[PDB]
């Protein structure tokens, strides 16, 4: 695939995407 | 973080599955 | 605020939303 | 779970907040 | 909650979050 | 154009991209 | 109304557009 | 207006209900 | 209408809006 | 990566994801 | 095709790569 | 092409319709 700048709820969009059911955390804090 | 390395920086969908639980 | 209804990436976003700089934890079932 | 309720049912923002880290 | 900057469509979405059935308006020349 | 299909957030978007920086007013019935 | 148009049935740009301030 | 109050700045969810009607 | 920045992400839901059913092509090495 | 359920925009979220600066094409059925 | 079976059924991000460029 | 015509500068949903199929 690619690799590309994925920021704020553009980022858990991604996340949700690739995770999915598997669930996921989004900790910007770290 | 997360934000770091895929904000920030750039990552690939594999390195978000970093990020699945 | 008022009730939501929200399905799929709507949820993460809604959570994003919420939550800011906290971040959050998408854990559905199964 | 909320994930199911918020779509199956509804949720509040509230109710959302508790996913917060 | 949060505050975070919401800008474009993201408000927008916000706005449709926070809103609802209230319904709302988005006029950004003010 | 083609017509569209647009429920909830999806229909605020829409309105988003039509409008510009004219805003618009979301009122949903009820 | 439009809200419900576009997604009980089907609306257009036009329509929507009518909704801009 | 809420594009400063929320975009160039910063705003709550509560603020944002400013714009509710 | 109206003319506003469409980048990325908001870029491709606005070809989705306009084309719908049509189809279109994203091709930002142009 | 998980399989996907996906209609309408979240379809072209999900290829905008996928195919990063290579960019896509949607063409969908009739 | 690709846009019907996410939807109606489901697809996998391999499936959807081979909509790239 | 798109990326210059619509994000980097500024387009319209008319221009935005060149790139459909
Ligand atoms: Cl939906
Ligand atoms: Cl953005
Ligand atoms: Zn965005
Ligand atoms: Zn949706």
């Amino acid at each position: 695939f690619v690799n590309q700048h994925l920021c704020g709820s553009h980022l858990v969009e991604a996340l949700y995407l690739v995770c999915g059911e598997r669930g996921f955390f989004y900790t910007p804090k770290t | 973080g997360i934000v770091e390395q895929c904000c920030t920086s750039i990552c690939s969908l594999y390195q978000l599955e970093n990020y699945c639980n």
